[PDB]
C-alpha cells in the first residue's frame, strides 16, 4: 500500500433531465455543477489569479 | 510491472474486472442510456516511486438505492435483477426460489430487454468477474440471495 | 577494402600451408640424400656391433613405453584437474547464486517487517495531512468571521 | 590482417560459441551481439552498415562465416562512433533536474526508450534494475561508469 | 579408458566406500569375488530367482577379482560422473527461480539442443524411469538422489 | 552512443550468462550419459542394494549440526518469550489504564 | 581497396610458387625413394636388414623426442590449468568475503533505517498531537467568536 | 556386547541432541504463537482505550 503518486479518475453521474426529476437529480445536477465549477475555476480564475 | 519475468499479472487482471461488477450491481437501464450507472465513482490508482501499479481504490457517491423499488415506463432496475432472473440454473432457481418476471411487482416492467444484450450471458460474465476478482463462491451466493 | 582483407587472409593461410608442405619436402630430400649417402659408401655393415644396434633400438621402444605410460598417468591427471575446475566453476556460480538468494531474503524480510511499520506510520501520516486541511479550513472560516 | 591474431584465436572460440547453425556459420541477426560480445559496442546503424544494409527479413536468413566475420570485426575495432564516460555523464545530467548527481529511473527508461535507438522495455528493466533507491532516483555518474566499465 | 593410479578417479571416502562394498560382498571371504560368492549375495539380499547368465559379466573382470580389480571395473564405468551437490548445482542454472523442477519438455529441449547432444531417445530413456510428475515437473532435486542412492 | 553502450553490455552480460550455463550442461550432460549406461549395470544396482547396508558406516557430523541448530532455537525461543512477558506486562498496563 | 588487393594477389603468387615447388620435391621426392630403395633391394639381405635396423631406429629416436616433447607440453598445460584452479579458489575465497561483508552491510542498514524510521515516528506522533491541539484552539476560538 | 557397542552411544547422543531440539523448538513455536496472540490482545487494548 505504500503508493508514492496517484492518478484519479472521476465518472460521477451525468446531468439528468427526465419526465419527472427528484432529490436523486437535485443531488446529481448539483455534483455536475460543482465540477463545471471546478472546470471554470481552474481554468479562468486560477489560471488568471 | 512489466520486466524480465514477463506475465499478465493479478493486480492488472483484477483491476479491469472492478467495473463490470460495479456495472453489473451499479448500472440500469434508462430511457437516456442503456447503460445508465446511477451512482458516481472515483477511482484511486497508485503507483510506487517506479510509476508501476501497487493497488487501486475505488469510491462510490449517490447510488439511487430508490430505482431497486420502482421505475418508469421504458426502464430497468439495476442489471444484476435481470442477470439473475434470467442465467440462474434451475439449481440456483430452487436455492434462491426466484420466479417468473411477472411475479415480481419491484420490477414495474416485467422483463425488458437491452438491444444487442442477453442477460443470461452477461450473468455468466458478471460471475467470471467476481471470480477473477477474487470473491468466494460462498460470498457471490450472499450477493445472490440478498438480491 | 574489408573483402580484400579477408581474401588476403585466406590466401595467406594457404601460402603458410603450402610453405609447411614445401618444408616437409625438404626435409626428406635432405635426410634422404644422406641415407643415399650411407646406402652407397662403406655401410650397411653386419657383425660389428648389430647386437648394440638391437640394444639401442630396443631401448628406444623402451623409452617410448615410458613416454606412453607416463603419458596414460598425465591424461588422468589432467582429466581430475579439470574435472576439479568443473566443480569449482559450477560450486562457485552456484555460490553466488545462493548469496543473491540471501541478500534478497534479508531484504524480503527485514523490508517486509519494516515496511509493515512504514504503513502504519503512512496511515497515521494520512491523519496528520487531514489535520493540516482541517486547521486551515478553522482559521479561514474565523478570519471570514472576523471580518 | 593488420589485427593480433592472438585474440583472433579467442574470437574464434567466441564466435563458435554462437552455434545454432550446427556448424561454422552465424545469422545476420547475430553479428551484432557477438560483435558486443567480443567487447566492441557497435550501433545497430553501424552493424547494418557493415552488414551492408541487409533487409529486415533477410537479416533473419543470411549468415556469416568467420572469415567474413574476422574483418567486420576489424572495421568497427578500428574506427567508431563510441563517446566516453566524461561525454555520458554530461549527456545524463540533462535529466538531472536538481544537481545531486541523481536521475529519475522512469525518466531514464522512457529516455532509453523513446529517443535513439530504441531498446526494448525489457532491456531497459534489466538496466535500471539494482540502481534502486528509496525515491526511484539512479546516481547517473556511477550507471553511467558501470555500464560503461561492465 | 586410461592406467593411472587408481586413487585418481576417487575420493578417500569412495574407495574407502568401495573396500567396505567388498568386504560385503565377497561371501566366501578368500579375497576374491568367485560366481557362488556373488549368486550367494544376490539371492541373500534379492529374491529367490539367481541368474547364471551375470557370470557372463563376472568373467569380465578378468581371473578372480582382487579388490583393485573390483574397484578397477567399477571405476571405468563410473568415470565420468561427478558429485550430488555439484549435480544439483549445475540444474540451478536452468531453474532460475529455484523451484526444484524443469519442465520436462524444456529438459528435453535443454538436453537436445546444446554442448554434446543428448537425442531425444536417450531423454525418454531417461524419462522411463526418472521421477516425474504428470503435471508436466521434472522434480530434478529427487532425481539427483535416484542417480546416486536410489535405483529401487 | 549510451544505448549502444547498454546494449553492448546486455549482449556481454547474457554472453557470460550463456558460457557458464553451457558448462553447467556440459558436467549435467557428461554425468548423465554415463549414468545412463551405469544405470542399467548388474554390478551397479548390486552395489547400489548393498549401500544402504555400508552407509550404516558414517562420521559424526549430524550430531553437531544438530547441536548447532539446538543452540540456535533455543537463543531465538529465549529472545520470544523475553518479549512476550515484556508485552504482556505492557498489555496489564493497558488494561489498568482502559 | 587496391593495395590490399595487390596484397592478395601478391600472397597468390607467393602461393603458386610455394605449391610448384612443392610438386617439384613431390615427383622428385618418389623419384629418389625408389632409386634408393633400388640400391637397397640389389644390396644383399643381411646388409638390407641393417639399413631397415639404422631406418627404424632412427624414426624411433624421431619418435622419441616427439613423445618428450608432447609429454613437455602436456606438462606445461598441466601448469597452467593447475594455476589456474589456484585462481579460481582464491576468487572463491574473495567472493565468499565479499559477500559475507554485504550480508553485514545489509544488516546494519537494516538495523539503522529501522531506528531511524521508529526515531522520527516519534517525532511525527509528537507533531501530529502538536497539531491535534492547535486545530483544536483554532476551533475553539472560532466557537468563542460565533458565541 | 551391546554395552562394549560405540554405534548404540552415538546413536543415544543423536536421539539427545534431537529430544533438547525438540523441547526447545517447541519453546520456539509456543512462545512465537503466544507473542503474536498477547500482542493483538495489547493492540486492541489500544484501539479501546
Ligand atoms: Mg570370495
Amino acid at each position: 500500500r505504500q503508493g508514492a503518486s496517484f492518478i484519479g479518475i472521476l465518472d460521477i453521474a451525468g446531468f439528468e433531465i427526465f419526465d419527472l426529476n427528484s432529490f436523486e437529480q437535485l443531488c446529481i445536477n448539483y455534483t455536475n455543477e460543482k465540477l463545471q465549477q471546478l472546470f471554470n475555476h481552474t481554468m479562468f480564475i486560477l489560471e488568471q489569479e | 510491472s512489466h520486466k524480465s519475468k514477463k506475465d499478465q499479472g493479478e493486480l492488472e487482471r483484477q483491476l479491469l474486472q472492478a467495473n463490470p461488477i460495479l456495472e453489473a450491481f451499479g448500472n440500469a437501464k434508462t430511457v437516456k442510456n442503456d447503460n445508465s450507472s446511477r451512482f458516481g465513482k472515483f477511482i484511486r490508482i497508485n503507483f510506487d516511486v517506479n510509476g508501476y501499479i501497487v493497488g487501486a481504490n475505488i469510491e462510490t457517491y449517490l447510488l439511487e438505492k430508490s430505482r431497486a423499488i420502482r421505475q418508469a415506463k421504458e426502464e430497468r432496475t439495476f442489471h444484476i435483477f435481470y442477470y439473475l432472473l434470467s442465467g440462474a440454473g434451475e439449481h440456483l432457481k430452487t436455492d434462491l426460489l426466484l420466479e417468473p418476471y411477472n411475479k415480481y411487482r419491484f420490477l414495474s416492467n416485467g422483463h425488458v430487454t437491452i438491444p444487442g444484450q442477453q442477460d443470461k450471458d452477461m450473468f455468466q460474465e458478471t460471475m467470471e468477474a467476481m471470480r477473477i476478482m477474487g470473491i468466494p463462491e460462498e460470498e457471490q451466493m450472499g450477493l445472490l440471495r440478498v438480491i | 577494402a574489408r573483402e580484400k582483407e579477408t581474401k588476403a587472409l585466406s590466401l595467406a593461410r594457404a601460402l603458410e600451408e603450402a610453405m609447411e608442405q614445401k618444408a616437409e619436402l625438404e626435409r626428406l630430400n635432405k635426410q634422404f640424400r644422406t641415407e643415399m649417402e650411407d646406402l652407397m659408401s662403406s655401410k650397411d655393415d653386419v657383425g660389428k656391433s648389430v647386437h648394440e644396434l638391437e640394444k639401442s633400438k630396443r631401448a628406444l621402444e623402451q623409452q617410448v613405453e615410458e613416454m606412453k605410460t607416463q603419458l596414460e598417468e598425465l591424461e588422468d591427471e589432467l582429466q581430475a584437474t579439470e574435472d576439479a575446475k568443473l566443480r569449482l566453476e559450477v560450486n562457485l556460480q552456484a555460490m553466488k547464486a545462493q548469496f543473491e538468494r540471501d541478500l534478497q531474503g534479508r531484504d524480503e524480510q527485514s523490508e517486509e517487517k519494516k515496511k509493515q511499520l512504514v504503513r502504519q506510520v503512512r496511515e497515521m501520516e494520512a491523519e496528520l495531512e487531514d489535520e493540516r486541511k482541517q486547521r486551515s479550513m478553522a482559521v479561514a472560516a474565523r478570519k471570514k468571521l472576523e471580518m | 590482417c593488420d589485427f593480433s591474431e592472438e585474440q583472433t584465436a579467442e574470437f574464434k572460440e567466441a564466435f563458435q560459441l554462437f552455434d545454432r547453425t550446427g556448424d561454422g556459420k552465424i545469422l545476420y541477426s547475430q553479428c551484432g551481439d557477438v560483435m558486443r560480445a567480443l567487447g566492441q559496442n557497435p550501433t545497430n546503424a553501424e552493424v547494418m552498415k557493415v552488414l551492408g544494409n541487409p533487409k529486415s527479413d533477410e537479416m533473419n536468413l543470411k549468415t556469416l562465416k568467420f572469415e567474413q566475420f574476422l574483418p567486420m570485426m576489424q572495421t568497427i575495432a578500428k574506427n567508431k562512433d563510441q563517446g566516453c564516460f566524461e561525454d555520458y555523464v554530461e549527456g545524463l545530467r540533462v535529466f538531472d533536474k536538481e544537481g545531486n548527481g541523481t536521475v529519475m529511473g522512469a525518466e531514464i527508461r522512457h529516455v532509453l526508450v523513446t529517443l535513439g535507438e530504441k531498446m526494448t522495455e525489457e532491456e531497459v528493466e534489466q538496466l535500471v534494475a539494482g540502481h534502486e533507491d528509496s525515491n526511484g532516483c539512479i546516481n547517473y555518474e556511477e550507471l553511467v561508469r558501470m555500464v560503461l566499465s561492465g | 579408458r586410461a592406467t593411472s593410479n587408481v586413487f585418481a578417479m576417487f575420493d578417500q571416502s569412495q574407495i574407502q566406500e568401495f573396500k567396505e562394498a567388498f568386504n560385503m560382498i565377497d561371501q566366501n571371504r578368500d579375497g576374491f569375488i568367485d560366481k557362488e560368492d556373488l549368486h550367494d549375495m544376490l539371492a541373500s539380499l534379492g529374491k529367490n530367482p539367481t541368474d547364471e547368465y551375470l557370470d557372463a559379466m563376472m568373467n569380465e573382470a578378468p581371473g578372480p577379482i582382487n579388490f583393485t580389480m573390483f574397484l578397477t571395473m567399477f571405476g571405468e564405468k563410473l568415470n565420468g560422473t561427478d558429485p550430488e551437490d555439484v549435480i544439483r548445482n549445475a540444474f540451478a542454472c536452468f531453474d532460475e527461480e529455484a523451484t526444484g523442477t524443469i519442465q520436462e519438455d524444456y529438459l528435453r529441449e535443454l538436453l537436445t539442443t546444446m554442448g554434446d547432444r543428448f537425442t531425444d531417445e536417450e531423454v525418454d530413456e531417461l524419462y522411463r524411469e526418472a521421477p516425474i510428475d504428470k503435471k508436466g515437473n521434472f522434480n530434478y532435486i529427487e532425481f539427483t538422489r535416484i542417480l546416486k542412492h536410489g535405483a529401487k | 552512443g549510451f544505448q549502444a553502450c547498454c546494449r553492448g553490455y546486455l549482449a556481454r552480460k547474457a554472453f557470460a550468462k550463456r558460457q557458464q550455463q553451457l558448462t553447467a550442461m556440459k558436467v549435467l550432460q557428461r554425468n548423465c550419459a554415463a549414468y545412463l549406461k551405469l544405470r542399467n549395470w548388474q554390478w551397479w544396482r548390486l552395489f547400489t542394494k548393498v549401500k544402504p547396508l555400508l552407509q550404516v558406516s558414517r562420521q559424526e557430523e549430524e550430531m553437531m549440526a544438530k547441536e548447532e541448530e539446538l543452540v540456535k532455537v533455543r537463543e531465538k525461543q529465549l529472545a520470544a518469550e523475553n518479549r512476550l512477558t515484556e508485552m504482556e506486562t505492557l498489555q496489564s498496563q493497558l488494561m489498568a489504564e482502559k
